[PDB]
């Protein structure tokens, strides 16, 4: 409980402390956590210079610490200008004290088949986050080509005594793969005191192989690794692997032309919009915000297109089986007919990339030196907003329709007249009141950051749980991953858990591991958790390392903080036969308390009470048991010239008309071109810019 | 007494005995709490005490283990079987010997698990151990040279069996002699030859008039159904589905009730027919029935379902079999006491189909006359999940449970609907029966399924009978877990009892696992754990590796046993603390203890009872 605290009497000074000197307590203690490993080394300041590390006494770090809390921007001063953006490796994440549940912190990953409240489900999981999407392209080689063109400098950018002394000396599981195989034979030999010994013709499986696996040795020009897979004390020793990428990517290349098997893109949407041009009555052209790497697997060989989703007739603190298994979920799945092609009928419509680039309000013009490497470069935030036209999906004569559930075909069954399944399909979005609104306020501004700034512990008994009540909170009840490590299926219950990767999702929250199988409504039972206690959502992460604004927890800067997430920085291919184009992670974004979802479940809306959209999740961390939100607006925030010429900026990439925003890259003044002088269910006056309402405008109104 | 039976044909003098009554006692019938209209007995035939073997007879059961006699093993004997026959077979053909070479690809192609199943009961002969050679026909002079001459080990010793004499096998192994004085013959698909040349086995079966399993399923099938059938064998998946039964045929009359009563066919209300295929005249009991099906993950048949229920019953158009569908599939709080209570006081059947995603049998159907020997408790799901549980006293006017028509196998396709009866090794008790303080309704329905009706399959858990189901209550299963979640009162084990009144003649029963209520982080219980009966949470015994469980309602319970009152812990009362902390994995983890501000801190490792989270 307690111990990260110094005790009872540690914990109770934390409590009154504010984040300020929380922060003080917890940055002292991450710091050694990560200084056990010496960190970033890259180009460096003198012993002078430290007017930096007071120009922090206006917006609080520390310029040492924060050269290693991660891959951190810092500072560059020999013309007291520039900015030094790290690639030297990654940095790992944790934090002990987001928690307190005093059993098991390894479930920190939010709960996963069931349903706490009605802002949750039956208003966000439910009829709004509605589809578990799918892109099948009829392929597989486009990861492994890349992969196997990393896998080549892995091999070859390494010294001559390593491409001996990695391959050579790492050759173990060769020899595992004979002392195993000669255990058996060993064994068959036993009971052949007088019968013929035909088996030492099968103990040439050590001396044929000799020569092969010993002549697989000698060259070491580009096949600089051992041929080898995996292994265990027992399972998983198979070894086989090619070598010489460049003869593999040949093989791989020809692979890409036989139309065998099928891969997916998957990850998640929520319903924002539609085109309005029949009064509202009866619409057909639908609009889903999710995340620019999951909206990119829409490409022209696409070979179906699908969504699974949460019906609405669908009832709080019920439990579900999984996304395949559940008959409370329907999955409507799309196919092309006579030449069609699927992109006809869905398109990304827009990508949130380079959103910034008017003159002077950049970035990357700040670059030291490592401009050289990141030319052309841009920057952007992962969201996206997917258009679907199901006038032109519904049609016979171009597409097929098929629709499932609990993986059974109930096509000939289902609604068939088209007004009624549009509205089937969309869980009925058209009619109901609960239509999605933004979040208009600031976040950095003090009065609404305390608005979610929870106590860490309270009085539930005290007549102060009027202000614990109302907190804001944060939604996000969307999201699907896969089902590989969804942990809370019992060892036992085969039949879910069987086919566990292929086809099967879950439906991911954010709520104590407590619930699973609790909350349960039975008839003639007691509710046996307290109705302040489901009747929420949660907060912000106190995770050190994500977090840029100190005294804000959760709260962080995506370029000065996490530029780059894995080993490569992000690719997007444009549209008109434009080339392929590398951006930067860029904007204000958020770190939500529970929430790690592997494998799935980027382009997730994290919301507020009243259903208003917040941010957009899309990495997971489940190590550091949290992960990262691009926030759809950001009053900007002013670093008092400590990163030089560098502002938060100021932008909404739903409404436009931000001081920092390039004027042509928000979802509004997008529409606007597309469908000019029509009608939306966001834009129900036009997509003009003088019918912005008020509460979306900058500085004029600096209440939101 | 001393008799004479026949056991392989042979005529043969035993010791026989008739089985012993069930001694139902009269404070079983004041109470309500033996079965309600009949006394149920499962030793429906007598017990064999001892049987004079003798040379003739010990030889004819030596004989049938060599040709699977002719029973039901007839083509599973030692030198009759599917292997050794394919195997003899192809040595009858008029090719040279490496077709050896085809016999051994006959076990690498598919039949990989019938050979390497069947050779193991030649396999401690055919090893040759210095004594193959005297049990190998004419062969034995070829043996002792082309033994040198084989490529595989296997295809060696496919010829061991292929020319083995049947003739030198006239012997019986010692311990399948005992099992023959017991009087159960040698089963000849589970015989072997052991080392020593002579018949042995892994099982034994007795004459079918002294077969305790079967007598009770085909008095059960033939008496206690309704829809009765003269056969043993339980229902196919298929037949308990599509609700049919063998000698009965069904036939759809949903249309004029449909008409009268107006419903689509997609409305998922039905109603059909059974009527039995040759007629019974000689009692007037049942020939025919009108059956109604509710299919209730439907919303037209749930919303009309109770409405439907009483226009039948004020009409008088009579239902011999009510069958409600998919109870819990779509909405798993999903109510049915208000339908369950609309039903008639007097039912012949009652088919419930709950759904496992909802695994929800809290709706009570107790102050009713009867069900006429039939409730069926089924579900196309896993049956045998530990969160399946039944009130005891929902069945006080019950007079037969269905406890046949259980389907689980591990040889069924993963991801198909099987439909079979549930396990229920949980009894749950509801909020009502627990009104004033009383612990009385919960004693009679715990006794009910430990020791009043015990003797009936169904209140005998997953695991079944002991040696005399009727006798000795002490030595069958019950079931082990108690759950108290619907109950909030109760925090222990005080005011239960777990023996019959009586002591001498039965074990006393023993949990495995305890689920209370509770709603707060921290377990506030009184100083009761003096009184906390003890030895009563035990599992099933002392010496077990796996010790039993306690669990709570919410799962929050990472803050302490808040202990409250003045009183002082006894000898026992240190004790009953310690399980709490044990049998608790929440609870284990920190051994954390509060003591609210009054007392002395008796304990000494406590926080002063703050309450702040």
């Amino acid at each position: 409980d307690f111990a990260y605290f110094g005790g009872t009497s540690g914990y109770d000074e934390y409590t009154k402390k504010d984040q300020k000197s929380r922060f003080d307590y917890d940055n002292e203690r991450y710091m050694t956590r990560l200084k056990s490993q010496f960190g970033n080394s890259s180009n460096s300041i003198n012993l002078k210079e430290y007017r930096g590390l007071e120009t922090k006494q206006e917006n609080i770090k520390k310029f040492d610490d924060q050269a290693a809390i991660s891959n951190f921007d810092t500072y560059y001063n020999a013309a007291l200008k520039g900015f030094t953006l790290p690639v030297y490796g990654s940095d790992g994440k944790v934090s002990g004290l987001k928690i307190y549940e005093g059993a098991e912190i390894g479930k920190g990953p939010s709960v996963v088949d069931s349903l706490g409240r009605n802002e949750k489900a039956k208003t966000v999981g439910l009829a709004r986050t509605l589809p578990n999407e799918e892109y099948k392209t009829s392929a597989i080689q486009t990861f492994q080509t890349n992969f196997t063109i990393y896998k080549d400098y892995e091999k070859e950018i390494e010294e001559a005594e390593d491409n001996i002394k990695l391959f050579d000396s790492w050759n173990e599981q060769q020899i595992q793969s004979y002392i195993s195989a000669q255990l058996t034979q060993l064994r068959l030999n036993y009971e052949d005191e007088v019968s013929q010994i035909d088996r030492e013709i099968s103990q040439t499986q050590p001396d044929k192989t000799t020569i092969l696996s010993n002549l697989n040795q000698k060259k070491s020009k580009i096949e600089s690794e051992y041929q080898k897979e995996l292994s265990t004390i027992s399972k998983l020793n198979k070894d086989s692997l090619k070598e010489w990428q460049r003869k593999e990517i040949e093989k791989y290349n020809e692979k890409k032309k036989e139309k065998t098997f099928q891969i997916s893109e998957s990850g998640t949407m929520w319903i924002m919009d539609y085109l309005d041009e029949n009064a509202g009555k009866n619409p057909t052209k639908f609009y889903f915000g999710t995340n620019s790497h999951v909206a990119k697997g829409i490409k022209d060989g696409m070979v179906s297109f699908s969504l699974t989703r949460l019906n609405s007739e669908v009832k709080v603190g019920q439990t579900f089986k999984l996304n395949g298994h559940d008959s409370n979920f329907t999955k409507f799945t799309f196919s092309p007919i006579n030449g069609n092609k699927l992109e006809d009928a869905v398109t990304a419509i827009f990508h949130a990339t380079d959103f910034i680039n008017e003159n002077s309000s950049p970035l990357k013009l700040l670059d030291s030196e490592q401009k050289s490497k990141y030319n052309g470069a841009g920057i952007f935030a992962d969201f996206a907003i997917v258009e679907v036209d199901f006038a032109k999906l519904l049609d016979k004569g171009k597409y097929s329709y098929s629709v499932w559930s609990a993986s059974n075909d109930i096509t000939n069954q289902y609604e068939t007249e088209q007004n009624k399944l549009i509205s089937k399909i969309t869980n009925n979005y058209s009619e109901s009141d609960k239509k999605v609104k933004f979040f208009s306020d600031s976040l950095l501004n003090e009065q609404t950051y305390a608005k979610f700034d929870r106590p860490l512990d309270f009085d539930p008994k005290k007549e102060d749980e009027l202000k614990k009540y109302n907190d804001l909170d944060s939604l996000y009840i969307v999201g699907y991953p896969t089902a590989y490590k969804d942990f809370y299926l019992d060892q036992y219950e085969d039949e879910k858990q069987l086919k566990n990767k292929k086809y099967d999702f879950s439906l991911w929250i954010n709520s104590e591991y407590k619930f699973y199988n609790k909350l349960i409504n039975k008839e003639g039972s007691t509710n046996s958790f307290k109705e302040y206690e489901t009747g929420k959502g949660n907060f912000f992460s106190y995770q050190i390392g994500y977090r840029s604004f100190i005294d804000k927890p959760g709260l962080t800067d995506a370029f000065i903080t996490v530029n780059k997430v894995g080993k490569k920085l992000y690719s997007l291919k444009d549209k008109n036969k434009n080339e392929v184009k590398k951006y930067f992670n860029y904007g204000l974004e958020i770190l939500p308390r529970f929430y790690a979802p592997a494998g799935g479940a980027s382009g997730s809306s994290v919301r507020t009470k009243d259903n208003k959209l917040l941010a957009v999740y899309h990495a997971s961390n489940e190590t550091a048991r949290t992960g990262l939100a691009v926030a759809f607006r950001s009053d900007g925030y002013d670093y008092k010239n400590l990163f030089g010429d560098y502002k938060l900026g100021q932008y909404d990439l739903i409404y436009g008309g931000g001081k920092d925003q390039q004027k042509e890259k928000s979802y509004r003044e997008v529409m606007n071109k597309m469908y000019s002088g029509k009608k939306s269910a966001l834009f129900q006056n036009g997509f003009t810019d003088d019918k912005i309402p008020s509460e979306f405008k900058f500085n004029n109104g600096t209440q939101n | 007494r001393k008799q004479t039976i026949t056991i392989a044909g042979i005529e043969v003098e035993a010791e026989i005995e008739g089985p012993p009554g069930f001694v139902t006692h009269q404070r079983d019938k004041d109470r309500k709490i033996s079965n309600p209209t009949k006394p149920y007995q499962n030793h429906t035939v007598n017990k064999i005490l001892s049987v004079k073997v003798t040379d003739k007879l010990k030889e004819q059961v030596a004989k049938d283990a060599l040709s699977g006699g002719n029973g039901y093993d007839e083509g599973v004997g030692l030198f009759n079987n599917s292997i050794f026959n394919v195997f003899k077979e192809e040595f009858n053909s008029g090719k040279e010997l490496n077709d050896i070479l085809s016999s051994l690809e006959s076990v690498a192609r598919q039949n990989s698990g019938a050979f390497q199943n069947t050779l193991e009961r030649y396999k401690k002969m055919l090893d040759s151990n210095n004594v193959i050679n005297f049990l190998k026909s004419e062969a034995q002079k070829e043996y002792p040279k082309l033994k040198s001459k084989f490529q595989t080990k296997n295809q060696e010793y496919i010829w061991l069996i292929a020319n083995l004499d049947q003739s030198k096998f006239t012997k019986i192994a010692s311990t399948s002699e005992k099992y023959l004085e017991k009087g159960l013959t040698i089963s000849p698909r589970s015989a072997f030859i052991n080392e020593a040349g002579e018949i042995d086995s892994n099982g034994w079966g007795p004459p079918d008039e002294y077969n305790t399993v079967t007598s009770r399923l085909r008095r059960d099938n033939s008496e206690y159904r309704v829809f009765d059938y003269d056969e043993y064998y339980s229902r196919s998946s298929d037949r308990i589905a599509n609700g049919t039964y063998p000698g009965w045929v069904k036939e759809d009359v949903s249309e004029p009730y449909s008409k009268k009563y107006n419903f689509k066919a997609s409305d998922g209300i039905r109603f059909s027919k059974l009527e039995r295929i040759n007629p019974n005249p000689a009692k007037g009991k049942l020939n025919s029935g009108l059956v109604l099906d509710l299919d209730v993950s439907n919303d037209e048949a749930y919303r009309r379902s109770k409405e439907l229920i009483e226009k039948l019953q004020k009409d008088g158009e009579q239902i011999t079999s009510y069958r409600i569908k998919n109870m819990g599939e779509k909405n798993s709080d999903q109510a049915f006491k208000d339908i369950l209570g609309a039903l008639p006081k007097d039912i012949q059947q009652l088919e419930l189909f709950f759904s496992d995603k909802a695994t929800n049998t809290a709706s009570l159907i107790a102050l009713e006359n009867k069900n006429i020997k039939e409730l069926s408790l089924y579900t196309s799901g896993n049956s045998l999940k530990k969160a399946w549980s039944y009130n005891p006293l929902a069945l006080r006017n019950t007079t037969w449970i269905n406890t046949i028509d259980y389907n689980v196998s591990a040889e069924y396709s993963s991801h198909d609907k099987i439909t079979t009866r549930i396990t229920f090794n949980t009894l749950a008790f509801d909020q009502e029966d627990f009104s004033n303080g009383s612990y009385e309704r919960i004693n009679d329905g715990l006794r009910m399924v430990y020791y009043a009706r015990n003797n009936e399959p169904f209140f005998q858990g997953g695991h079944g009978p002991g040696l005399e189901p009727d006798k000795k209550l002490g030595q069958n299963s019950y079931p082990t877990g108690l759950d108290f979640s619907r109950v909030t009162g109760i925090k222990s084990l005080k005011g239960l009892r777990f023996d019959d009144d009586l002591d001498t003649s039965n074990e006393p029963r023993k949990i495995t696992e305890l689920t209370l209520y509770n709603n707060e982080s921290y377990f506030e219980i009184s100083s009761d754990e003096l009184n906390e009966a003890n030895l009563q949470h035990l599992s099933t015994g002392e010496g077990n590796p796996e010790k039993p469980k306690i669990h709570f309602s919410n799962g929050n319970n990472t803050t302490s046993i808040r202990i409250s009152g003045k009183t002082l812990l006894s000898d026992e009362g240190r004790r009953n603390l310690d399980k709490y902390f044990e049998y608790n994995e929440s609870l284990r983890n920190s051994g954390k203890q509060i003591q609210i501000p009054n007392g002395s801190d008796e304990l000494k490792k406590q926080l002063e009872g703050w309450g702040y989270k």
